[PDB]
């Protein structure tokens, strides 16, 4: 469990460069993260499943293939309050 | 007298304060000291994001300017620039 903080996000949408104001403190609307940041959340979850023993090879050649997003169909998306 | 515009109005000051060449270095270093934070610090509080490209390609095509914080009207009294707004 992680609190995304409004700092974390800043830090995050200049890391990637993104513009989009909907992340960007403004007064009299909610502070939205950006979608992206749930591999900031789920890294050291999602990482976790290629060091078991079963799945044995040279860690170093690796390669980061694809990556796919889906919202589930009603969420809604993060806020900077959001304990997940 | 002397007087300057929204910003150089700084510059106004310092030369009000200036006596020689060394004083003058010494206040345009005061002075470039204080703008560089006016500078850093109107855009953390209000940092420019973004635009939706139909905005400014739309603005663009009506001969209007790239959007910015701030417009300038010509040619309209303020009684009823203000009755627009």
């Amino acid at each position: 469990e992680i609190t995304i903080s409004s700092q974390t996000i800043s830090e995050f949408t200049h890391a990637i460069g993104n513009k989009c104001d909907a992340f960007v403190d403004r007064p009299g609307k909610a502070t939205l993260a950006p979608m992206d940041f749930a591999i900031v959340i789920g890294w050291k979850a999602i990482i976790k499943a290629i060091f078991p023993k079963s799945v044995d090879g040279d860690l170093l050649k690796l390669v980061h293939l694809s990556n796919g997003y889906k919202m589930i169909t009603g969420a809604a998306p993060l806020k900077k309050g959001d304990v997940v | 007298w002397s007087t300057g515009h929204s910003q150089g109005l700084v510059t106004a000051v310092t030369i009000a304060a200036s006596d020689s060449w060394d004083s003058f270095l010494k206040n345009s270093l005061t002075a470039v000291s204080l703008l560089l934070f006016i500078g850093s610090r109107c855009l953390s509080t209000y940092p420019r994001t973004s635009l939706p490209p139909t905005m400014l390609q739309d603005s663009l095509d009506n001969g209007e300017g790239r959007p910015s914080p701030m417009l300038s009207v010509r040619d309209l009294s303020i009684k009823q620039v203000e009755k627009f707004i």
